[PDB]
């Protein structure tokens, strides 16, 4: 059915945020906030005033959505009154930003109508050349700022925040963070030249916020298909009810997430995997499909890995555990729990599993190792930055030379969680408990 | 590390095959792209020399690596490891894995000082 | 021939590597160099201009906003000193260095321009031989060297390396005669940015102030009146001196009168507004603009006691500007294409939300789980003191509030979404759900700091905010301030 | 959504969201998509077996096993994409550019525009999946290399 | 000759002004009496943080002043906003230094550390003179 494929097609279009830019949705609890931004582009694009603002909000609480809205806005009506520079922390560095800037400069004035020439000195030199009947408003968008605000020397900072106070060209300049106390990250002179214009981002306060941003995420507005006026009438008494299905999982997401892309990211496959307006009517009614989805996203946890464990791995997996519970320190290896397993195995037999050898053995504890279960005692892993894991890189670990039956490894699950989640008819229960 | 171990390799590949007859990056999609770049199928023989002093995780994940190389139709790996010491210790010292991926076609030569006298 | 590994994206300066000591043949053979076309100071700006298709309504408050902005009433006793030094320093043709400390926006940098400038009228009169001005600041270098490759092509006009820019100046400065010369007057800002481990920029800088030929006025801008005596050795303390100027930061008296400067012609005075649009004319109705001489004192007497820096005393100003036009263009719904009164109101405004903390508020608005969090975490700080728990002691505490509280409303109605996210077909989970979200979300907060360690039970958590205010947004909470 | 589900054994659930999420049109296809699970969990198997029951879909595959560093597959990266783009359009002059001069993930994002400007004369939006599979078995792995990943897209054009 | 010349043979004095001029003269005693009640109150929190601390953040110090003055139950608390609106009082009349550094607990990272630059036995002379809020000396 066509008329289907448009309306499931309009649904998904809206659950991406990829509509035309004046049927665009605005949450009624991001409008006070937008409405804000919405005042500092248009005196910076229109009435070419100096402007610096940090956004402090957390991951994805809609900074780039509303900085994005605010510049298509701003494109349709005033698209020769600007240029538009993007920086992010984490891809440029101090070196590399001022080759991103003047990149973006060339790239925009040639697109309204060289400067990224030569050495870094000289790109740099010519940057400030340029930045230090109208002027066109120059638009930055630093996102990840946090990473430039640094303790070392916040160069690039303190010539933007000039460029925004001294300077006669009109600078606008939005920085998005994380970070709450991102002003005490800032040094003195930044500080100063810094308007302290910190917008934080608003947060969902009450279950209706989350109820009236799901209805304008799922209601259709426009006349696209015969089917728009039986979904909202469906909609609208799915979300009317307070005991339907679809309440009870958007209020399980307000107590646990409270994040409206997380739920939007369970519905985009409900809507998705409807064949017809009848399916899509009753997995709407039902929200089945949303247990599916949540069971799914739990699968290989450590609950759901356990369960995929044959009987030899989980016998050596619950004697490790208690020879690391009998430890002081948690630490054990291949031999102590070797040995504790085959004390279980001639105690259950008193009372016929084969006992496996230990050759045998190291392919499950390899098994167990490579499936997170344990970790090498006091082993960093995973290193914050390049710089520190190309330094590990090129240490040989204490770890790596000696035989691996010597080896200190930690349980990544303790023995009290292994008797939580084994059934009481499996046949290695009596041994999570000592 | 096995970074190290495969730019020497994939250095010494490129040399080897310039020498005989535009730059490339040195890791394993030269391996990918030798017959486009060089017009002849590859048989690559790595010859780990000392092995009872390299570090065996590192020859472990290098050889796990190597074994990317399998589906590309065009090349084939042989390796030779110069133990000194037993055939067991470097069997303990590798994962279970990396053995059952040798054990699919080796062979074993006894050569010492005085072999057979 | 087969690289090791290439570099494909050099871009190298073209600067010559000859320095000026091998420019002529000798010492008798250099001709007047300001007799040259090329010393002595003897293109992108048009790229940023468009034509303009409406026309901006510019409202009342706009005008005291412009005259807020940051582009000499309190500073007359550090004006006459540093122009006495180098007016005395140039009319006499010697070299010396002057140093210039303080907190920021105390007006160091304006004041040296002013007295830079006064310096420039009076060799226009032909009262002082002339000179050349050069600025370097410290900040606006890519690397530290490039100050060398600054100054000697304000000097000679040449474009070299570093080093050779540097033999170059150390010729120029101590080999050439005097009356082939003419003076340099040189601003070295943000003098801090250019000191390094061997310090060799700062000691040349000021050694080539003590060399007879010279003819340099070194006017170094500090931060702190002790950087010599922390940072620099003794041969470069020595050669900066004992004489160093303080800009002590404003009181509120001085800062109430750069206010009222910047406000002479605007404060108490009439527009012509246009209701139809909005736009004001400076001399329809007659509008009289006010601001309060109260509130421009509080603001005043609130900076002076924060730090004395005249840019957030304009800077408040201006906030409390945008604030009262924010509400009357609101109020009047006018666009951007009988009295107006900035009030105390707005400048308490300006000055308050410098000073919330949002902190709390946002840790109020959290979800359950992460309130479960940090409720858990403040418990396991009380019961053992340790400041720093592990992950695994949190995961154990959260199943015990759970477990022990197990009777009340809410967390019998918590506990199926907690663990099974209110589903049959879902076993029972180690960690509750949202747990690595809650853990994350609080990581870029800033709210938590988490050790780098690879096993998650005994990886250590600790508050990177203080205790109490996470106490008292725990209870604000009705939940957990109940249990 | 127009896409084919292929039959997979055992996999059904995976088979319908790789047909929720992977489609022709860019507009409602996200921008990055995880695939996740432990070795032999038939991952690459249904990827497979999705993009060859869909050959309308453009997918470039990529093992960053095999490249080891962050620059290699950078580089891979741009080699390609490049590559894809010229085998798709042949009737499209381009401007060839060297893989090797992106040392950076800048000169990536630089690399990458100056690669999709010579396009612009193709009727309808395109989406170009290039798939990273066994992104976490790169041997060099840091926790900031996936950030970086993750907000490329922004740094592209959006209209392009 | 510059002092001279900017207020007109050179005296006995002018030396004496040359060296009254260009000396800081820290005078903690006249830095203490130019401060408030309260902002002595945060100093003194802050020296006797640094005393059983000896590494302290402005967020364990403002803690510390909270529980401290709790215990008092006078001069009703304020929050950590305006704390380190105190301590940036106390840093421009030039007896607190506030640096950033790191930390050496197992979370190493980055943090804001506080620290002082008076002598103690004008600090305990000019607030036993005060008499009245005694127990944070
Ligand atoms: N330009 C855009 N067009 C459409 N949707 C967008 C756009 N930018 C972001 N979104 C969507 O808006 C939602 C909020 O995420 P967003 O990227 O705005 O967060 P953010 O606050 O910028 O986050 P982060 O701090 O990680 O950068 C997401 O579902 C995202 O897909
Ligand atoms: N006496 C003054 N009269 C008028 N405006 C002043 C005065 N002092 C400072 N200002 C204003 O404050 C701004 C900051 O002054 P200035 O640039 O000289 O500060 P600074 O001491 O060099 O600071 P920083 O160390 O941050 O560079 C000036 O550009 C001017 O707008
Ligand atoms: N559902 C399935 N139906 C049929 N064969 C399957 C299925 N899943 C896996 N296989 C077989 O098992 C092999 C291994 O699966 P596959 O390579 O996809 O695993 P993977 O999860 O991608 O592994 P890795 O992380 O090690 O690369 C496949 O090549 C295929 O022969
Ligand atoms: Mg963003
Ligand atoms: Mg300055
Ligand atoms: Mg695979």
């Amino acid at each position: 059915d066509p008329g289907f494929g448009s309306l499931q097609r309009r649904l998904l279009q809206q659950l991406y945020g990829t509509l035309p830019t004046d049927e665009k949705i605005i949450f009624t609890y991001l409008q006070d906030c937008q409405q804000e931004i919405d005042r500092i582009i248009k005196q910076s694009i229109i009435q070419k005033e100096s402007h610096s603002v940090i956004l402090v909000g957390p991951r994805q609480s809609y900074k780039t959505y509303l900085l994005d809205y605010e510049l298509s806005l701003l494109q349709q009506s005033y698209k020769e009154q600007f240029i538009t520079i993007r920086l992010n922390g984490f891809i440029h560095s101090e070196q590399t930003a001022i080759n991103g800037i003047a990149t973006q400069l060339e790239q925009q004035l040639q697109k309204i109508h060289t400067i990224s020439s030569g050495s870094l000195t000289e790109v740099f030199e010519k940057i400030l050349l340029l930045l230090d009947i109208t002027k066109i408003t120059v638009v930055f968008i630093f996102d990840e700022i946090d990473t430039f605000a640094g303790p070392v020397r916040q160069t690039l900072l303190y010539n933007l925040f000039d460029m925004v106070e001294h300077s006669r060209v009109p600078v606008c300049i939005f920085g998005c963070t994380t970070k709450l106390n991102i002003l005490e990250y800032l040094e003195k002179r930044v500080k100063s030249r810094f308007s302290q214009r910190v917008i934080y981002m608003p947060q969902i306060q009450n279950l209706d916020d989350m109820v009236d941003a799901v209805r304008n995420l799922l209601t259709v507005r426009s006349e696209i298909s015969p089917w728009v006026s039986q979904w909202n009438e469906t909609l609208e008494k799915e979300l009317s009810d307070p005991r339907s299905n679809l309440n009870r999982h958007i209020r399980m997401n307000f107590e646990t997430f409270r994040s409206l892309p997380t739920l939007k990211n369970s519905i985009i496959p409900l809507v998705a995997t409807s064949k017809n307006f009848g399916s899509l009517c009753t997995a709407i009614k039902s929200c089945s499909f949303l247990d599916i989805y949540n069971k799914n996203q739990l699968s290989n946890n450590l609950t759901g890995r356990l369960q995929s464990l044959s009987d030899l791995e989980l016998a050596i997996l619950i004697s490790a555990a208690r020879v690391a519970l009998r430890a002081k320190d948690g630490s054990f290896n291949f031999n102590l729990a070797y040995a504790e397993y085959e004390k279980m195995i001639k105690a259950i037999n008193s009372r016929t599993i084969k006992l496996w050898l230990k050759k045998d053995v190291k392919n499950v504890w390899e098994n167990l190792v490579q499936l997170d279960f344990f970790t090498e005692k006091s082993a960093v892993g995973l290193r914050d930055n390049a710089t520190a894991a190309f330094y590990a890189s090129n240490y040989q670990f204490q770890g790596t030379m000696i035989p691996f039956d010597l080896r200190s490894y930690q349980m990544q699950i303790i023995l009290q969680e292994l008797r939580r989640i084994i059934p009481k008819s499996n046949m290695y229960y009596s041994w999570t408990q000592l | 590390n096995v970074r190290m171990m495969l730019r020497r390799s994939m250095y010494k590949l490129y040399s080897a095959a310039d020498a005989e007859e535009n730059d490339v990056s040195y890791d394993l999609s030269l391996v990918e792209n030798f017959k486009r770049l060089f017009g002849k199928d590859l048989a690559m023989v790595f010859n780990f020399k000392d092995v009872d002093s390299i570090n065996f995780n590192t020859l472990d994940n290098f050889i796990i690596l190597l074994k990317s190389a399998f589906k590309y139709d065009h090349v084939k790996i042989s390796l030779i490891f110069n133990i000194n010491t037993n055939l067991s210790n470097i069997e303990k010292n590798l994962r279970q894995s990396t053995i059952r991926l040798l054990k699919r076609n080796y062979h074993k030569l006894d050569v010492s000082s005085n072999k057979g006298f | 021939v087969i690289r090791k590994f290439t570099k494909k994206n050099v871009a190298r300066a073209k600067k010559k590597y000859t320095p000026f000591s091998k420019r002529f043949k000798s010492i008798a053979a250099i001709p007047d160099l300001t007799s040259l076309p090329e010393f002595y100071g003897n293109r992108f700006e048009n790229k940023l201009k468009t034509t303009q298709k409406h026309q901006i309504v510019e409202t009342i408050f706009s005008k005291v906003k412009k005259q807020l902005n940051s582009s000499l009433p309190a500073r007359e006793n550090e004006f006459a000193s540093i122009y006495l030094s180098a007016y005395s320093a140039i009319e006499s043709d010697s070299a010396t260095t002057i140093y210039v400390a303080g907190t920021p926006g105390v007006g160091k940098t304006l004041t040296v321009r002013e007295v830079v400038k006064e310096l420039l009228s009076s060799s226009a009169q032909r009262e002082i031989p002339d000179f050349l001005y050069v600025e370097i600041n410290g900040l606006k270098m890519v690397k530290p060297t490039d100050c060398y490759e600054t100054l000697w092509n304000k000097v000679s006009g040449e474009r070299l390396t570093w080093a050779a820019s540097m033999e170059s100046l150390e010729f120029y400065f101590k080999r050439v005669p005097k009356n082939k010369k003419k003076t340099i007057v040189v601003l070295l800002d943000e003098l801090d940015a250019m000191v390094t481990k061997s310090q060799d920029i700062m000691y040349n800088f000021f050694n080539w102030t003590t060399y007879e030929n010279a003819k340099l006025i070194v006017i170094a801008v500090a931060n702190t009146m002790d950087l010599p005596e922390r940072q620099l050795g003794n041969k470069i303390t020595s050669r900066i001196g004992f004489t160093r100027i303080m800009f002590t930061g404003y009181t509120h008296e001085e800062l109430k009168n750069i206010i009222d400067l910047r406000l002479k012609g605007l404060n108490d005075s009439f527009f012509y507004v246009d209701t139809k649009t909005g736009n004001a004319i400076l001399i329809v109705r007659k509008v009289r603009l006010r601001m309060s001489a109260d509130a421009i004192e509080i603001a005043s007497r609130k900076v002076a006691s924060v730090s004395g820096d005249a840019r957030r005393a304009l800077k408040v100003c201006k906030r409390a500007a945008e604030i009262a036009e924010k509400h009357y263009m609101a109020k009047h719904g006018y666009g951007y294409d009988g009295v107006q009164t900035v009030h105390i109101t707005h400048v308490m405004k300006a000055l308050n939300e410098t000073l919330n903390s949002h902190v709390i508020t946002f840790m109020t608005r959290l979800s359950f789980t992460a309130k479960l969090f940090i409720y858990a975490l403040l418990n396991l700080m009380k019961k053992n003191g340790s400041q720093e728990q592990e992950l695994g002691d949190i995961v154990d505490e959260i199943k015990l509030l759970i477990e022990v509280n197990g009777s009340n409303k809410f967390v019998m109605e918590i506990a199926k979404t907690l663990f099974q996210q209110g589903s049959d077909n879902i076993s029972e989970q180690l960690r509750i759900i949202s747990w690595d979200f809650v853990l994350n979300q609080l990581l870029d907060a800033g709210i938590l700091f988490k050790q780098t360690m690879k096993n998650d039970r005994i990886c250590c958590v600790k508050l990177n905010i203080s205790v109490e205010e996470a106490k008292r947004a725990m209870n604000e909470d009705e939940t957990l301030r109940n249990l | 959504m127009n896409v084919t589900t292929p039959e997979v054994a055992f996999r059904e659930y995976q088979t319908n969201c790789l047909a929720s999420y992977i489609s022709a049109d860019p507009d409602i296809t996200p921008s990055n998509l995880i695939l996740q699970g432990y070795s032999g969990t038939g991952k690459t198997y249904t990827l497979k077996k999705y993009f060859n029951a869909n050959p309308n879909l453009h997918a470039v595959w990529l093992e960053p096993v095999e490249l080891v560093s962050w620059k290699p597959l950078l580089q891979a990266i741009a080699r390609t994409v490049q590559y894809k783009l010229k085998t798709l359009y042949p009737n499209i002059p381009t401007t060839d550019y060297d893989p090797l001069q992106v040392e950076e993930p800048f000169l990536l994002v630089k690399t990458l525009h100056n690669i999709f400007v010579q396009y612009e004369s193709l009727q309808e939006k395109t989406c170009l999946f290039l798939i990273l599979d066994g992104f976490d078995s790169l041997q060099d792995l840091d926790a900031a290399l996936f950030n970086k990943y993750i907000k490329l897209n922004e740094l592209l054009p959006k209209d392009s | 000759i510059e002092i001279y010349e900017l207020e007109k043979k050179i005296g006995l004095n002018y030396i004496a002004k040359v060296f009254s001029k260009f000396v800081n003269n820290n005078s903690t005693r006249t830095r203490i009496a130019k401060l408030n009640i309260q902002q002595k109150l945060i100093l003194c929190t802050i020296i006797q943080s640094l005393k059983l601390n000896s590494d302290a953040t402005i967020d364990e110090s403002f803690d510390h002043y909270i529980k401290a003055i709790t215990k008092t139950d006078t001069l009703a608390p304020l929050q950590r906003n305006e704390f380190l609106e105190i301590c940036t009082i106390l840093e421009t009349c030039g007896l607190v230094s506030i640096k950033k550094t790191k930390c050496k607990g197992k979370t190493k990272r980055f943090v804001d550390k506080i620290d002082v630059d008076l002598d103690m036995r004008e600090f305990y002379d000019e607030m036993t003179k005060i008499s009245i809020l005694k127990p944070f000396l």
